């Protein structure tokens, strides 16, 4: 189970989600991998996943996208989103 | 963001009835037909009766329930204009054009008139329904107030503006134009106070308030069409008056931050004729 | 709601979390089938159509007479042999609303896209059937887009001029000011935008024939020109747009800038006059060193030296002006003036920042004149000479006023066809024809410069669209490499076609021998530096195309030295904001403002997704506001080194950035060699 | 017999603080001691509070309960003057003379000052106790209003008048004199309405109403003494101001049709020095 | 306060119930002794003064070179031999503040009254010593007053033009409108006021090259003219003043009047452009019968008939236009338009009312052209031909544009000296010299008409002053009898001098043979009616002067028939404003507005009683607003019948008189033969 964060350095909401993902890694990092990808440097992956703003959070399970969340989310909402797929 | 600006615009528009001499209107009044004189009298009485409700209830009730010293002051100023300036101005126009007995009869007729009463009582009903510390009921009353200021008056204003645009009854037309200019700013101001309440609501509550506003507009509009035919068919103007009502309904909606309801139409041209610095700190010239 | 608009409205209705971009093709199909075919008048044969259009004052009979009817018929057939289909609803809507010929009552459509293209091609060829078919193939493939005046008015009788822009030099006299107003109104009647150089006008409070402190400065002339453009506003089809350009060392620079302030009173405020500021490198040097600067009174300089202030080198003559007691001046703070410029651009988008020394350091025609100002779109940087209009019954000394014939290459379509050379050469020929057939009797200097300079503008567009549709980020170094290579090839083939035209006609542009083309200084960086792509991904784009090498540039330099150059100026990148829709291309070389443009035409909103926008290339179509403006400056400077004229460089800024960020972008553009800056758009 | 003449007088007295340029007081203000400036700011702040409540609450509520469109027009106009003109003028004075922090501090000081809160509590309480169709509750509120107009303002008015009379702060003083001129006619008018209600009563009821009026006056008076000492001891004027408020208490009683209650005293003489389109016809074309 | 100003303020300090009018002479003495004699540059001799003034570019050298220094010294001695003394302080103040030559720093005074008069006389004589002395006697006696431009700028290098007016015909083309703007600015920089006829310009919603609803009307041209006059503000010392005239049958007449409304928005309102309305008799007839009128689109009439709307007699062609389906028009109410005119004049004093048929009923040069418009002062009524200004490098068709060569007779000083003949002839010679020496290169039509028509304007002033100082009420029939006799004498001697100049030069004005002077139709009322005074009191005023009789007029008619007439126009009564103070005269033939003028100068309040005002003639100096406007119309019409051009007739209205009263005054003026109505001054 992987939480992929599509972000950019200029994106205000993406700066707000960064500390939330660090807390989530401390609490769940034994069962959840967190991956960050910068869409300004990695346009091909952002295009492949048809991701249409930032932050976009993809929950992947064994390489397949099982859930998609757009915009800022608090920690508890990200935990609920990931715990469905653990 | 807006009350001090409206304060300024309101007080700089201050005027008094005595400033316009009315007697010279008798030189065009005498040349109108009976139907024209009848329609004018009835329209004038309609405006007078509605404006009295606004002076005695509409503005003072809103001033009472709105919080903020500066808003209460602006609202007080508007209430003053209704009672001290507008009401005296309408009376002056009447006393100039008709003898005492004719004035009393016209007011008796318009007081019993079904279409005038329907709209007058609908508006007054919403003012009477405001409850202390309930912003929803206040908003509904503000909508009613904006509809009166920016919409309901205009089936009436049409006729004086129509004459004014033709060079007839110029003194009373000048007075009406000053009154109308006050009601326009009153409508815009109360509209901003209503939007403030609207913007504090949830999305479901907003949709519900929009439905209220549109439903109310529809009821008033259908009665305006009947009111219009009742007064203006005898002088052949109803088609053009209806266009003017819809155009002003759209302005009232825009005052409440809502989209126009009616398609854009052209208006009678005679009535139209009547109407972050950040200083360069060096090291920015080097890259 | 119309069916086509409702189908176009389905773009943003997301199913499965995806935009319905396939609905735009359905939208264009519905648009055609339900409106265009029904409202297009059809003739039994092309002969009837041409006869009806010529007889009803729709077409000129002169340009159609050089071809036999079989030639015109075959040109139309080869226009319809392509079977061109518009890719988006907005393309067809824009074409059939702005450019397609309609009847006198504007109720029926007389011209298809393939008929407009055929007529424009027949106008371009001027009696050559094969050349007309070549132009038809060029335009129906949408490799080259003639400017809006040219595309709209070629071969038409109810036409203005084919020139998109005019640049007037206003001399310091009442006769010259009145004639400038007259010419501005005449050229606005023709439909073209007019830019005026007010730097020669003497400052406010100057002397008029021993009568001191009598002038109103350039601001009175701005008011006159503003009312002239309002009066000659093309009857209301489109408001008369004019431009006023002033040097930053003019005394009236603050008064010139205050015209765009919102707080400015109506007695000093202009409304239809776009303002541009010409910034020499001396001003940037003074602002960098924080020394107090001086703006000068032009008439004092003229009296002392005999030349206008903008006619002399500011970097050399600034200290002489400051040390001259006879040259009146007032002290200003150059850094405060730069901050005022930044705040004005933030609040209104004005002025157009023109870096004079960035233009004249690589200007090929500095012997004719330095480039003292730009056009209304801040992309036409040409040498101009002021005209001394004398009294009545006195012969006027007619100078050179810039006339710019514009044309745009669709980079996507040019690159997909692997036809840089043929497209550039055919576009150069078409622009030469437009310049030749254009005469303007009421502007002696514009006409003289059109006949002598023969300057044309060959722009480019769909740069960002091509890059995003090829998986290249506009800010990426690969994008800059592609721009470098593509525009080097464009410059190579434009120069080659100009030299070939000069050889065929035996004549070069006036004063060519003193230009860097004749001396070979223009080709130094081309015979010294190789501009082939440095990235294998970019080099693969130019596969099947001969990239001009150093040896090829040496051969071209020798060819130009032997035969000359027909055009003084060839390349200039205009914004092309209107014809971009028809060609399904991004406007200019600028990055896209919005991925899906929201437009309201009537009571219905019409969404326009960017050309080729899809799910796989969503993040390659990065909006210009989210992009680093330094990277955009780098891109434009990479393009600008291969463009002899300017580029309409628009700055796309966020509301979070301050006036210091705007000044930093301006100074980075100046440092990177950017010639002009068009607009400061805030989101 | 009187409303029309009060209507005419009120509307002819209309003014705005912006008519008076205040920058001329800058130097005489700068020259006052810290004690004097403090008392002056606080005095005007106390006045601002009174006018705020008279405009927001007192005048509108009395207008609501008084019958007759002309009487209502006068009362509405007076209400507007209170909050749209009078209360605002004090801010014009503050914004000219004082820095923002001193202005912020004085408005915080009104909120926590016990005498100013007590007098507001008492006056506004009576306004809000008015019951529809209950003339006695209305009379009580009108007595309170007369006491505010003709008595309570005067502990505040003393100081601007005291300076005006010495040729100091004369622009601010001009504003204050205009305010005072208004309050004098407001106190008379409301007094006449109160007398109307009083005159309807039995002798027994009248005796109770006099008791109410005198008890209320004494209660307000005792509070005003403490307020006066609190403000004026630091400038040495408390005894002088006390004589002035007693003088004006008698004027308030007289406005209510009652005999003076305090004995006459000599007031500071400085403070006393501080006080057409005619259309053509067919016969104009032949001569 | 100054001593002279303080003494002037004692005029209103009443002692024994009478104004201290004798204090004014003390005011002049104090003013001179304490200010003028101290601050006038005095030279050891006239030679040094002349050398200083010519060398320092204060005087022109060409006009002084025509005389030896002995002749100039004798002329100056003749000026100073009179020992002229200003009788009121305001006269000296006006001269030494406006018309006296001052040093370049304005600290000192270079010219006395006897010096300016001597220089003007030397300019007028053109090398003749006896003629110069005659002019000196004429001006130092204050019999004749050259206009403000002529008096100010005669013989001075730092000047403008001696011409007061410029009446420009604007043709219906963008080139013609641009040339109108250019010529308006080039004549405003010369100082003279410019009036433009806009009746030929096509209305709003007309076609520009077969595209409909394209024009924005004459209001856009008025905007351009207003901003042109604002730009040419003559340093701002005197704001650029310009007039625009429109026929009342022009379609834009309502929008033309709407620009002077106070309620008019800034998007339509013009400020520096005065407006005048030309009313043919047809409009008055339509208003009289209360029948619906029609305002026509000028370009439709031009297309249908090949002639402009204002070149065709509307009294004859109105019906033809109305029943013509190819002529576009909209129904209007002529009485409503008259009421709109009356209320516009009540509110702002605009427009000037020009009764075209009243002008053309007695216009001598109708063959050249009918009088379509008047000047800025609404008193010049001359034939004008439009100029077809074509595109550049195309020859323009130059027409006729009117110019003011103005000069005023002081009726009081003219009749005290019993020299009507000598004064009129010398004034005619001076105006002829001014017209001949005027050569304006930037206005082709103005220069051509000045050379061809040779028209001059000889007005009169101090009519009310003379009448009141002779015990005659302005409204009294004796005053009208005196005006009849005096202005018949003036016309007789002006015609005689024009014929004498034609005989002595051998040339008449261009197209003289078609004028009523050649046919003898002009002299019909002069050879059929005797204009000798009908009152014994009035006849005694002319004692010692030969009043021309019917036989004398017959001899003059024969002399004109044999020898011709040099001037197309000779007499026009200007408002005679600020220069009336210097001559100690009432302004024009108008009645005095106030008995004692209350004027503010700096921090002082200055009082100017009208000349000759005292206790005995206090009620003879009746204020203009107190007069019956009908009797003033009678007076002007009595004067108007002897003036070939118009009279600047200002209406003086009370506040109580409504728009119906103003319309009655206008219609009585039209009925009595009044040609123009200048202003509606409401008290
Ligand atoms: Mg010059
Ligand atoms: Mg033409
Ligand atoms: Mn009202
Ligand atoms: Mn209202
Ligand atoms: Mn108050
Ligand atoms: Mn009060």
């Amino acid at each position: 189970v992987v939480l992929a964060d599509f972000w950019a350095p200029w994106c205000g909401p993406c700066k707000m989600i960064a500390p939330v993902l660090e807390e989530l890694d401390q609490e769940m990092g034994d069962k959840l991998k967190i991956v960050k990808i910068d869409v300004d440097e990695n346009q091909e992956t952002a295009g492949k996943y048809g991701v249409m703003s930032i932050p976009t959070l993809l929950v992947l399970k064994d390489g397949e996208v099982v859930e998609t969340s757009v915009g800022f989310k608090p920690k508890e909402a990200l935990q609920e989103l990931v715990n469905k797929h653990l | 963001d807006f009350t001090q600006m409206f304060y300024n615009q309101n007080v700089k528009q201050f005027w008094l009835p005595e400033e316009i001499a009315l007697n010279g209107d008798l030189l065009t009044w005498k040349y109108l037909g009976k139907n024209e004189q009848d329609t004018y009298m009835k329209v004038l009485a309609g405006l007078t009766l509605l404006d009295t409700e606004q002076g005695n209830t509409g503005m003072p009730i809103v001033a009472e329930h709105v919080d903020g010293h500066q808003r209460k002051a602006v609202l007080n100023f508007m209430a003053m204009m209704e009672n001290a300036v507008h009401a005296k101005s309408y009376s002056n126009i009447f006393m100039t054009l008709a003898p005492t007995e004719t004035i009393n009869e016209v007011f008796e007729w318009v007081k019993q008139n079904k279409y005038l009463q329907k709209k007058a009582q609908m508006i007054v009903g919403l003012y009477k329904a405001i409850q202390k510390d309930d912003e929803i009921s206040l908003f509904k009353a503000m909508v009613a107030s904006v509809y009166l200021e920016s919409f309901l008056f205009y089936s009436g204003f049409y006729y004086p503006l129509y004459f004014y645009g033709q060079g007839k009854l110029m003194q009373s037309g000048e007075i009406i134009n000053l009154i109308l200019r006050d009601e326009a700013i009153h409508g815009v101001y109360v509209g901003l106070l209503a939007q403030e309440i609207y913007n504090k609501q949830t999305e479901e509550k907003k949709a519900e308030l929009r439905e209220f506003a549109i439903d109310l507009l529809n009821q008033l509009y259908e009665n305006e069409l009947e009111y219009t035919e009742d007064l203006y068919d005898q002088v052949g103007l109803s088609h053009d008056v209806k266009k003017f009502i819809r155009y002003n309904a759209n302005k009232a909606l825009m005052n409440l931050g809502f989209d126009p309801y009616f398609e854009e139409e052209d208006i009678n041209p005679i009535v139209l004729n009547g109407l972050t610095v950040e200083p360069l700190k060096d090291d920015d010239f080097y890259f | 709601v119309p069916k086509w608009i409702q189908l176009n409205n389905e773009i943003m209705i997301q199913k499965d979390g995806k935009f319905q971009f396939d609905k735009d093709k359905e939208a264009v199909h519905s648009y055609f089938v339900d409106y265009i075919n029904q409202n297009t008048v059809f003739f039994h044969n092309l002969k009837e159509k041409l006869d009806y259009l010529v007889e009803n004052q729709y077409y000129e009979e002169e340009f159609l007479s050089l071809y036999s009817f079989e030639d015109i018929k075959e040109v139309f057939k080869t226009a319809y042999a392509k079977k061109f289909r518009f890719p988006s609803f907005m393309s067809a809507f824009k074409f059939y609303n702005d450019y397609a010929l309609k009847t006198n009552d504007k109720k029926k459509i007389l011209e298809r896209y393939e008929d407009r293209i055929s007529i424009v091609a027949l106008f371009f060829a001027n009696g050559d059937t094969e050349k007309a078919k070549e132009y038809v193939n060029l335009m129906i493939n949408q490799e080259y887009q003639p400017s809006t005046p040219t595309f709209l008015n070629a071969g038409r009788k109810r036409r203005g001029e084919l020139v998109s822009c005019f640049l007037l030099e206003v001399n310091d006299s009442l006769n010259d000011i009145s004639r400038a107003i007259d010419i501005s109104m005449q050229l606005s009647k023709l439909g073209g935008g007019v830019s005026l150089n007010l730097s020669k006008l003497r400052a406010k409070g100057e002397a008029i024939k021993d009568v001191e402190n009598a002038t109103k400065g350039v601001v009175g002339v701005m008011k006159l020109l503003d009312n002239a453009f309002r009066y000659a506003d093309q009857m209301g089809q489109r408001q008369g747009s004019g431009a006023a350009y002033l040097n930053i060392f003019h005394r009236d620079i603050n008064d010139f800038l205050d015209t765009k302030k919102i707080s400015a009173d109506e007695d000093v405020r202009v409304k239809t006059l776009s303002i541009g500021v010409v910034i020499p490198d001396k001003f940037v040097e003074l602002a960098r060193e924080d020394k107090a600067a001086y703006v000068f009174y032009p008439h004092t300089i003229y009296k002392e030296y005999g030349q206008h202030m903008d006619e002399m080198d500011m970097n050399e003559m600034y200290d002489k002006f400051v040390d001259n007691p006879r040259v009146k001046k007032e002290k200003i703070n150059p850094r405060k003036l730069l901050e005022k410029l930044a705040m004005l651009r933030s609040e209104s988008g004005y002025p157009y920042i023109m870096f004079q020394d960035n233009v004249n350091k690589v200007h090929a025609n500095n012997h004719i004149s330095k480039v003292k100002f730009s056009n209304l779109c801040s992309e036409v940087l040409q040498a101009s000479q002021v005209s001394s209009y004398t009294d009545y019954d006195e012969e006027d000394e007619i100078g050179l006023d810039i006339s710019c014939n514009l044309g745009s290459l669709n980079i996507l379509n040019v690159m997909e066809h692997k036809s840089i050379e043929k497209t550039v050469k055919l576009a150069t020929d078409s622009l030469t024809h437009v310049s030749e057939t254009t005469d303007i009797r009421n502007a002696p200097a514009v006409r003289r410069a059109n006949k002598a300079m023969k300057s044309i503008g060959l722009g480019a567009m769909n740069l960002h669209g091509y890059l995003a549709q090829n998986g290249i980020a506009y800010e990426s170094p690969e994008a800059r490499d592609f721009a470098n290579t593509f525009f080097m090839m464009v410059n190579f083939y434009s120069i080659q076609r100009s030299a070939e035209i000069a050889k065929e006609k035996g004549e070069t542009f006036d004063q060519y021998e003193g230009s860097t083309y004749a001396t070979g200084e223009y080709f130094d960086k081309y015979v010294s530096t190789d501009f082939s792509p440095k990235y294998e991904k970019i080099a693969n784009l130019f596969e099947g195309m001969h990239i001009p090498t150093t040896e090829d540039w040496k051969k071209l330099k020798a060819f130009v030295a032997e035969h000359g150059m027909y055009h003084s100026y060839r390349l200039c990148i205009a914004p092309t904001g209107s014809i971009s829709y028809v060609q399904s291309s991004t406007a200019s070389v600028m990055p896209i403002m919005e991925r899906i443009e929201e437009r309201t035409y009537g009571n219905s909103k019409t969404y326009y997704p960017m050309p080729g926008l899809a799910s796989n290339n969503w993040f390659f179509y990065k909006e210009a506001y989210d992009m680093d403006m330094f990277k955009v400056v780098d891109m434009i400077a990479t393009i600008q080194q291969h463009i002899d004229q300017g580029i309409s460089f628009t700055l796309f800024l966020k509301d979070t950035m301050t006036t210091r960020d705007l000044n930093r972008i301006d100074l980075y553009a100046h440092h990177r060699g950017i010639k002009t800056i068009y607009y400061a758009r805030t989101k």
